[PDB]
């Protein structure tokens, strides 16, 4: 035998991260058509 | 490759586009190969360079980063 506790994966389950207010004002998220790289 | 030199050598010319257009409708009349490097709007290659294809690897590059921070 094996005894275990067991959490159920139900679809249910969700995920609530949090992001910080000048995230998605970076620079990789926004590239212009023609960099220097 | 001689004539593409010495007709940028005598004029003191870097490169061929910046050729004056008595210049480059010589090399036309000899040479009917240079249509396409010389005439055209938008070439999916740099024309008359040498990192030409290594240029073009790093445009598909940088058109796949933006089509995944975009998404």
């Amino acid at each position: 035998w094996e005894h275990r506790r067991f959490i159920v994966a139900d679809s249910r389950n969700f995920i609530t991260p949090e992001f910080p207010r000048d995230f998605w004002m970076s620079p990789v998220f926004n590239l212009p058509r023609e960099t220097a790289a | 490759a001689t004539a593409l030199t010495e007709a940028c050598a005598a004029e003191r010319v870097v490169r061929p586009h910046q050729l004056s257009p008595a210049g480059q409708a010589e090399l036309l009349l000899r040479f009917p190969a240079l249509e396409v490097p010389l005439r055209h709007p938008r070439p999916v290659l740099p024309p008359f360079d040498i990192a030409a294809e290594v240029a073009f690897t790093a445009r598909i590059h940088l058109a796949c980063l933006r089509a995944l921070g975009q998404a």
